[PDB]
């Protein structure tokens, strides 16, 4: 019922900012790129 | 999968280079009737490929006769050459 | 249109609605059919003029 | 039979012929589309099933998935992905294009099929409609001044002065002194 | 402009054909006059001004 | 339109009305494409298992990878908190080297 | 080729068949030549009605609202749904390794509160959307009723009966035009000409400069 | 003819820098008040005519409506059948439009 | 275009004549960092049409809803 | 889909093919090697008009409606804003309606001539003169 | 379910030959193993759909407070903020009633207009004016840019 | 083997034994038809998307194991527990934070999923059919009031205009042919009378009402 709930939004996210709709794109990249990255290290242990 | 292990005495692609050859120029021409405008991207193509060549040639072929050798790479290969060599003996030397 | 990748020939039928009035399951009848006759005109070539 | 595409309508008056078949109440809740995603999500659906087909010859399957992907691409078109789309003829009723009604240039891009004249040109109207520019948004990470300076932006409340056309944005011109670093091509 | 593009697509085609009486496309006015205008009656050249 | 109207222009009405269909399948069938296409990314470049002796890409990966880590031997602090700090940098200067 | 059905009419295709002969035949073709002009002439005499009678003037400032359509994307809303579902799988699929392995239980701790706020915005969105095309619906109904009262006066007005006499006028007059012979002739519609001549008078003046005289709610095509 | 030409019937500046071509500029633009102190303006308005300016509206209204038509002959009928009764000059006054 | 009522000759963009090119861009990091492609979602419908709800909420009170 | 319409309208592309939508009941495929076929494969010809803009219809309503309060002679300041403020396309577009509404009205007064011209056959013939006989 | 057999060869013997088969209940193994994460999950699962069921209504209620506000008035979702300075907004004003003055060369096609030769011989001979040299076009309130 | 292929195994049962008993066994064109068609086991039943989701989900899973599991940022600031010196503790939920951000990876993919699309100005070409428009088409449109309101106001007003038509219709048919032909007349025209004809007063050609 509170105001907090309104951060749920997505219609009218260009009336406030519209900037999380750019924002979570490099945070993909950036997971994937981690995910390469890391798992590389990880696993390369074995031989 | 498993190693796709073939029965035949010759290889796929050199016993049907004409046929291959084929449809390798039919996509080449079905990529070239489709893009009209092939001539914009080859001039679009124009710098990026001048700059990345002359920016990576020394790190990538130059250093081979030029100011430095650059061997990282090649110490990989040779410490894994011995490696190789070693499991190829495994028996010998545990025995 | 249908056999090219990436066609830019946007005026060569490519936003057109065209339907048929031939047999459906065109690559199993009709296209085979087209390639059936292929093979007789080029059987039929050879043989007569070797 | 022509008399018989008129049999609901002689037991009915006129007010009760635009009532019933006319002033439908409007009730825009619906997913119209469903009827389309049924169909064409059987060919998905299908090939779940299909794909475990006893056959035990490999080359038996390839058959059946040949035959398959006939019946898939009569309504597809071209097998190559991003090449063109598939062609489905779909019934013509009221609610063709509902949400979009309001929209001039979907209008004359869907119905108009302009006559080219010896002046080879655009329609003056037409072109100048075009230039009215459009409203872009501000927000912007894929310029790296943007996306440094408007961490420190303030967003102030842009009161209502009764239009329909506040530039609160920028603008979709090449010609904007905030969207010069945009490519319009 | 650039936006997300589909490896597949299906675009609809609303064909006013105009002689499917399943949709809204049937002209029942123009059959209905048509076909009473090919009746012999006293109004039969005012349906055809119709 | 005399008041309010355009010139009378005469154009060819398109009774076929084109419409895109806005499907959800059509979306899951593209994740498989480009989950196809991303794990030949990682079945080519990303993939060690195999001979890690005779398969350069693994001898590559492997030695410098372990090149990396043996230089937490020059303490600067913790290589389990700097490593990822490590990976956006080489996306800085990495800009020379096109990766 | 213009006028099809009153042409095809005039000619008798509609009770009997032309002549086999093209000579006969292609006199008949120019036999209707005059009454095709008059029929053309009659047409382009109906008197105006008042335009804001079934349609409401689209130059009103009312409707400088621009207002869009308010939608509900079914299909957005089906897909995160899906793919919310797919998340779902992902864990029930690993649940042993999420629910054992206490390297993943900031996944196993923190999943629901990332699907809790995915299924938020799901519904969220769709929620607000349904709410919006319920205030445009009731409106849209409430508006119009309150605009056909306030404009049902303009069917009280003598113009309305002016137009529907010009058109029954219309009806009984090319119900008594008539085919009087069959040579092929002008003259076939004889006494038609004067019956149609007779309407055409009643409604203009012949003996001005311009009979049929311009105005914008007139009949041009 | 050059596809990219424009005339244009006010000043404008272009940015005389590398790489870009813009407006950066108009010249004599003058800033009036902001969206705030235009809010608060209207808000001035619009209060006055919410408190002092609602009675009598009705009438008023029906005047404005039946001066919408096309024809003269429909608003006299308009104000005849609607207004109770009015002139059409006498309320082409009260609404403004007579010189 | 063509459909708008203008007939093409030839094709592509690389104009032969009196016009000005747009090649593509550079794909090298100086113009990357210039430049960027116009994202189509981001032209978006004004705000002020969330305005016109305002005629919704004062027919709701008028009818007693 | 029904048989388009028979169009004669065709581009060739590698010779000549002399096309002609009589010659077959159902129109082949376009090969793109053969031919391509007119646009609007389901099309009819129709009038359209463009929309002025909406601040011109705007003062078009208040010359109008200050002429017919007024008088013409009162109204020169809004016949100024319509010539400042509408585009001058509009304008153009406002000047040509005028001039194919005279040609319209000369045309539709020459049908009238021809239609109200008493022919050799009609001399003396009046309303007295017809048959009591209708269309059947 | 039992496979019919067209007894074309004969197969080996399981004894002699036991690798042959064993691949088929290795591979419903592996699925075994998945039904009983499935099942596992019931109640993880069950409890995020019941706390969506939960969330189901606060959405409601903050959804109608977003949109109609505290009185029926509207809330929030009237609300548009922007961070363009004073002069941006100015900028783009003058920016429409640029666009609006921006016309274009040569209008349209003079062939495609009523011919002052087919006016004369239909009846009218139409008067020829002189250009309108004093007015200077200006751009619209900016409601209607 | 799973048990969609035993599913279909059930269903093909007299499938079965019509192909391999009987069709198989045989010689000609009928026995390579069968040998072709057998029903049993699949070869090369094997899928690979199945398959390549495994080792996607496998590989990727280790690697959250690898992001989530860090050392405390929280615990590290009383300098009490295993570490006294960390320079860059502030980033030790990094990677879990990104980790957690993948789980929307698929419900936020693409445009028409971050927004409101009938908004944005790529839903209208696809409305267009796939076609390229002015970037300026969102704003050109007609009032969606106006579109709805006039559609309902034109045909309630046909409904008023009917009833008014029938009373027209009524009160000319007991009219005089001198008067239905004066009244509504121009001026200038001089009646003379028609012979009089046998004409029906049919309200609508067609029987409807
Ligand atoms: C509607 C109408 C249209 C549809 C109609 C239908 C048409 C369908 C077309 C399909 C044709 C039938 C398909 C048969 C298999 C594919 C054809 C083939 O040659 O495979 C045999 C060939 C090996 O056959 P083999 O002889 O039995 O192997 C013996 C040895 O083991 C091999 O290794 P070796 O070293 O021990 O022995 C020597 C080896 C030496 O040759 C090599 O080993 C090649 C070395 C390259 C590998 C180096 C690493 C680079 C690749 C890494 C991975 C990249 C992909 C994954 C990453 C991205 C993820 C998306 O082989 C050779 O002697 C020469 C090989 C052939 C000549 C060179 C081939 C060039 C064209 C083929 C590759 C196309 C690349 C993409 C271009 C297309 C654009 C998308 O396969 C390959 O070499 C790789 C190709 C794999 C298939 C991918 C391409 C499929 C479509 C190809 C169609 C024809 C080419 C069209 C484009 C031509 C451009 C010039
Ligand atoms: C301390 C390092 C140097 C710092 C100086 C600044 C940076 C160098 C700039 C110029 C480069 C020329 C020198 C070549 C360096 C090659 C090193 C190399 O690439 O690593 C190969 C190396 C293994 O490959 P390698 O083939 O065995 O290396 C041997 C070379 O191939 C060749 O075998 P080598 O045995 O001959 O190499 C020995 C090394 C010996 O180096 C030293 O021992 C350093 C000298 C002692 C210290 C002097 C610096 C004093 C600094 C304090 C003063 C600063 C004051 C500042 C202000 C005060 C501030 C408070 O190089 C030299 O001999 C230098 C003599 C230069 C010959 C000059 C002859 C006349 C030439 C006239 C024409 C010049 C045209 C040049 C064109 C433009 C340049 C391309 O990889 C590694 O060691 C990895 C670890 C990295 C080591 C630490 C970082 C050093 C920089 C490495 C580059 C970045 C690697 C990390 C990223 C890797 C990818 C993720
Ligand atoms: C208890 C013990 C057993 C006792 C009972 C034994 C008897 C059982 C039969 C009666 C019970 C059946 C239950 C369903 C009632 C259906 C009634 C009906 O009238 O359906 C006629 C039905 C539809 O006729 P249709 O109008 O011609 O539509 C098909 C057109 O192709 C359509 O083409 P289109 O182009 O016009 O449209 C494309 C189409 C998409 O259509 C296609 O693309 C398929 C095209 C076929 C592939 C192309 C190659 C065609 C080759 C030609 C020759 C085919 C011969 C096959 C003969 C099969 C004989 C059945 O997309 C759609 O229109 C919408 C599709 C989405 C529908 C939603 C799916 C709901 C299905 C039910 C879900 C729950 C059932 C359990 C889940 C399934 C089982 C795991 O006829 C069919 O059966 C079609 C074959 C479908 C495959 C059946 C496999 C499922 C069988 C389940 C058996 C039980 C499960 C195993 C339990 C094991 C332990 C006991
Ligand atoms: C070119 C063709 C293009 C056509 C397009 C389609 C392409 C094909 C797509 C194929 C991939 C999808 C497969 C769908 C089913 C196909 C049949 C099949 O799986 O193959 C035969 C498969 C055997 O596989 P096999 O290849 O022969 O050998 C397996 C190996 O030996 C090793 O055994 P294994 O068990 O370890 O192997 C597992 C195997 C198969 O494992 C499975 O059991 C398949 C389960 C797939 C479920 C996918 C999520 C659906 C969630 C349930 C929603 C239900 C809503 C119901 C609503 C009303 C009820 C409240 O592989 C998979 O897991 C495939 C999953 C693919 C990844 C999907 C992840 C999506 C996340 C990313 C989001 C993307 C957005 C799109 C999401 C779309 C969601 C609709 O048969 C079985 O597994 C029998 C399973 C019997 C027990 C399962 C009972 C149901 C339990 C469902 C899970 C409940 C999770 C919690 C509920 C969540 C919602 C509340
Ligand atoms: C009514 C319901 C029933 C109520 C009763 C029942 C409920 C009772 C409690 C139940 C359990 C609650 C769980 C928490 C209590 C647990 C007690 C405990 O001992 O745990 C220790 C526990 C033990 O450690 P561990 O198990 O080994 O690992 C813990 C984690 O795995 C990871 O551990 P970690 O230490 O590695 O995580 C570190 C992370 C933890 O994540 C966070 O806490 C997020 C922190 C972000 C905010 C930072 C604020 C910075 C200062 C701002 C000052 C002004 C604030 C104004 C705010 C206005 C807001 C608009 O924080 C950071 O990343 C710090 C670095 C941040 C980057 C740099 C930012 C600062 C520099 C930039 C400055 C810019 C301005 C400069 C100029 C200023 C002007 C002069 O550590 C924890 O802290 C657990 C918390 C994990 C999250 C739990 C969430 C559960 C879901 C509940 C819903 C969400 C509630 C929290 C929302 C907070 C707001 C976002
Ligand atoms: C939770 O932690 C995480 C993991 O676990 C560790 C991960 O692995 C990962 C990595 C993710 C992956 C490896 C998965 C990658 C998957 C991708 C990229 C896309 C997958 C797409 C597909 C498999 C295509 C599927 C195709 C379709 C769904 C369309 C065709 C299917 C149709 C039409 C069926 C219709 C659907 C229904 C009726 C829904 C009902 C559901 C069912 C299961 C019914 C099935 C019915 C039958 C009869 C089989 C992440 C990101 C993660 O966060
Ligand atoms: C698909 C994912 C399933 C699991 C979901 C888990 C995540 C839960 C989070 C969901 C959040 C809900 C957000 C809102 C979603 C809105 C759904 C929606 O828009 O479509 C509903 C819409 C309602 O239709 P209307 O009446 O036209 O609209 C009225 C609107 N009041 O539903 C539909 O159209 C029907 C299609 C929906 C999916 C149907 C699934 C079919 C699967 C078939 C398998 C069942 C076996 C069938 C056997 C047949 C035997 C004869």
């Amino acid at each position: 019922i509170l105001d907090y709930l309104f951060l749920l939004d997505l219609n009218d996210d260009l009336t406030r900012k519209a900037v999380f709709e750019q924002v979570i794109i490099f945070i993909f990249i950036y997971c994937t790129m981690n995910f390469l990255a890391w798992s590389t290290v990880v696993e390369l242990i074995w031989p | 999968g498993p190693e796709q292990v073939s029965p035949h005495y010759e290889s796929f692609a050199m016993s049907r280079k004409f046929l291959l050859t084929f449809w390798g120029g039919f996509f080449v021409l079905n990529f070239g009737m489709a893009t009209v405008d092939l001539n914009w991207i080859m001039k679009s193509t124009y710098i990026p490929w001048i700059f990345w060549f002359q920016l990576m040639y020394f790190y990538v072929e130059g250093k081979n006769s030029m100011f430095m050798p650059l061997l990282q790479r090649f110490y990989r290969r040779a410490a894994a050459n011995e490696i190789f060599t070693m499991e190829a003996f495994y028996h010998e030397n545990i025995e | 249109n249908s056999a090219l990748i990436g066609s830019e020939n946007q005026s060569d039928s490519m936003n057109e609605l065209n339907t048929n009035f031939s047999m459906t399951y065109y690559i199993l009848t009709v296209l085979p059919g087209k390639f059936i006759y292929w093979i007789y005109e080029i059987l039929h070539t050879f043989f007569v003029v070797c | 039979d022509f008399a018989e595409l008129l049999r609901p309508l002689r037991s009915l008056s006129f007010n009760q012929v635009v009532d019933r078949y006319v002033l439908i109440p409007p009730n825009h809740t619906f997913y119209r589309n469903w009827t389309y995603e049924k169909f064409l999500g059987g060919f998905g659906l299908s090939y779940l099933i299909l794909r475990e087909l006893p056959l035990r010859n490999f080359y038996a399957r390839v058959f059946v998935m040949y035959a398959f992907a006939a019946k898939v691409l009569d309504h597809l078109g071209n097998p190559f992905p991003f090449s063109g789309h598939g062609q489905i003829v779909a019934a013509a009723d009221r609610w063709n294009h509902w949400d979009v009604r309001c929209y001039d240039n979907v209008m004359k891009a869907l119905k108009y099929i302009r006559i080219p004249t010896v002046q080879n040109n655009i329609p003056e109207a037409t072109r100048w409609y075009g230039r009215q520019p459009g409203h872009l948004l501000r927000a912007d990470t894929y310029w790296i001044p943007n996306l440094v300076s408007q961490r420190f932006a303030k967003h102030q409340p842009a009161h209502w002065d009764g239009t329909q056309n506040m530039p609160i944005f920028r603008l979709a011109d090449p010609k904007h002194k905030d969207s010069y670093m945009v490519q319009f091509r | 402009t650039s936006e997300s593009v589909l490896a597949y697509d299906y675009k609809l085609w609303y064909l006013w054909s105009g002689v499917s009486n399943l949709d809204e496309s049937f002209d029942m006015f123009f059959n209905q006059y048509w076909a009473l205008s090919l009746s012999t009656s006293v109004f039969q050249l005012f349906y055809a001004v119709i | 339109t005399y008041f309010y109207g355009g010139i009378l222009e005469f154009v060819y009405f398109d009774k076929s009305n084109p419409d895109m269909c806005i499907l959800v399948h059509t979306l899951w069938i593209h994740l498989l494409i480009l989950f196809l296409i991303f794990t030949g990314f990682v079945t080519i470049l990303f993939s060690f298992y195999g001979n890690p002796n005779t398969e350069e890409n693994t001898i590559d990966s492997d030695y410098l990878a372990a090149s990396g880590t043996v230089e937490a031997e020059k303490e600067i602090t913790s290589i389990d908190d700097y490593l990822g700090l490590v990976f956006a940098i080489a996306y800085v200067f990495g800009v020379f080297f096109y990766v | 080729m213009d006028n099809y059905f009153t042409a095809i009419t005039l000619l008798g295709l509609r009770d009997q068949n032309l002549p086999p002969f093209k000579d006969a035949r292609l006199q008949r073709y120019k036999s209707i030549k005059k009454m095709i002009d008059l029929i053309e002439t009659t047409t382009k005499l109906a008197p105006p009605m008042p335009v804001e009678l079934f349609m409401l003037n689209p130059t009103d400032p009312e409707w400088d609202d621009d207002m869009t359509y308010p939608t509900i994307t079914h299909a957005t809303a089906l897909y995160k749904s899906s793919a919310l579902a797919g998340n779902l799988f992902l864990y029930a699929y690993n649940y042993n390794n999420f629910t054992a392995n206490i390297r993943l239980r900031t996944m196993r701790y923190l999943f629901p509160v990332v699907s809790l706020a995915i299924f938020g915005n799901i519904y969220w969105d769709y929620r607000s959307q349904l709410v919006k095309v319920n205030l445009f619906d009731e409106y849209i109904q409430a508006r119009a009723q309150e605009l056909v009262k306030q404009n049902e006066y303009l069917l009280e007005h003598e113009d309305v009966k002016r137009y529907v006499w010009w058109y029954e006028d219309l009806k009984e007059t090319l119900a008594r035009v008539h085919r009087q012979a069959n040579n092929h002739k002008a003259c076939d519609f004889k006494d038609s000409e004067i019956i149609l001549q007779d309407f055409i008078r009643r409604y203009t003046n012949p003996k001005d400069n311009l009979p049929i005289k311009f105005h914008p709610q007139g009949q041009t095509f | 003819m050059q596809n990219t030409t424009n005339i244009v019937h006010v000043p404008v500046h272009m940015g005389h820098t590398h790489y870009f071509d813009y407006i950066d500029s108009f010249p004599k633009l003058k800033e009036g008040p902001t969206l705030e102190e235009n809010h608060i303006t209207n808000q001035k308005i619009l209060r006055e005519q919410l408190i002092s300016g609602q009675q009598g509206l009705e009438q008023n209204l029906c005047l404005r409506n039946c001066f919408k038509l096309s024809q003269k002959r429909y608003i006299e009928f308009c104000l005849d059948r609607k207004c109770g009764g009015a002139d059409f000059q006498r309320a082409a006054t009260i609404l403004g439009y007579t010189k | 275009t063509l459909r708008a009522g203008k007939n093409i000759e030839g094709s592509g963009q690389v104009h032969f004549g009196y016009h000005d090119q747009k090649w593509g861009m550079p794909a090298i990091p100086m113009f990357q960092l210039m430049y960027y492609e116009l994202p189509g979602n981001s032209i978006v419908v004004n705000p002020c049409r969330n305005q016109n709800y305002r005629l919704y909420f004062e027919m709701r009170k008028k009818l007693g809803i | 889909a029904p048989n388009p319409y028979p169009n004669g309208i065709h581009f060739d592309r590698v010779f000549p093919t002399h096309y002609d939508p009589l010659a077959e009941t159902n129109r082949t495929k376009a090969n793109l090697q053969l031919i391509k076929y007119a646009p609007g494969n389901y099309s009819t010809l129709v009038v359209t008009s463009e929309k002025l803009p909406r601040p011109c219809i705007r003062t078009i309503q208040n010359y109008r409606r200050c002429q017919m309060v007024n008088g013409t002679e009162k109204c020169n300041s809004e016949a100024q804003d319509i010539l400042a403020i509408c585009p001058n396309w509009a304008l153009d577009h406002m000047k040509e309606k005028v001039r194919f509404y005279t040609k319209a009205l000369a045309i539709n007064n020459q049908t009238y001539i021809r239609a109200m011209q008493v022919e050799e056959y009609n001399q003396g013939r009046t309303v007295a003169d017809v048959a009591p006989k209708t269309w059947i | 379910p039992k496979i019919v057999n067209p007894q074309l060869w004969p197969n080996p013997n399981k004894l002699r030959f036991a690798d042959l088969y064993k691949y088929q209940g290795v591979e419903m193994k592996k699925i075994n193993d998945s039904i009983k994460n499935y099942k596992a999950a019931k109640f993880y699962i069950g409890g995020i759909l019941g706390g969506c069921l939960v969330f189901k209504f606060f959405i409601d209620a903050a959804v109608d407070k977003y949109i109609f506000g505290e009185n029926g008035n509207g809330g929030k979702f009237l609300e548009m903020q922007t961070i363009n300075s004073n002069y941006d907004y100015y900028y783009n004003r003058q920016f429409q009633r640029m666009r609006y003055l921006t016309e274009d060369p040569a209008g349209d096609d003079p062939l495609q207009k009523t011919k002052d030769e087919h006016l004369v011989d239909l009846g009218f001979i139409p008067k020829v004016f002189g250009a309108n040299v004093e007015v200077r076009k200006r751009a619209p309130h900016d409601k209607y840019l | 083997m799973n048990p969609i292929q035993k599913a279909w195994l059930k269903i093909l049962e007299p499938v079965s034994y019509v192909i391999n008993e009987k069709m198989a066994k045989r010689t000609g064109i009928i026995g390579k038809l069968g040998r072709f068609f057998a029903i049993g086991p699949r070869e090369y039943g094997v899928h690979p998307i199945n398959r390549m989701f495994i080792f996607m989900n496998r590989k990727y899973m280790a690697f959250q194991a690898v992001a989530l599991h860090r050392y405390s940022f929280v615990k590290s600031l009383t300098h009490n527990g295993f570490h006294m010196l960390r320079v860059f503790r502030h980033f030790a939920f990094v990677l879990p934070a990104t980790v957690l951000a993948g789980l929307g990876l698929f419900v936020y993919w693409g445009d028409d999923n971050k927004c409101y699309s009938p908004d944005r100005f790529p839903y209208l070409k696809k409305r267009a059919g796939d076609m390229a428009l002015p970037l300026n088409s969102l704003n050109q449109r007609t009032s969606a009031h106006y579109i709805e309101i006039n559609a309902i106001y034109g045909a309630e007003m046909m409904k008023r205009y009917h009833k008014v038509w029938e009373n027209i219709i009524e009160e000319r048919s007991k009219a005089t042919d001198q008067e239905k032909k004066t009244r509504y007349a121009h001026p200038s025209y001089q009646y003379s009378p028609l012979p009089v004809v046998s004409i029906p007063n049919v309200l609508n050609p067609l029987n409807l009402q």
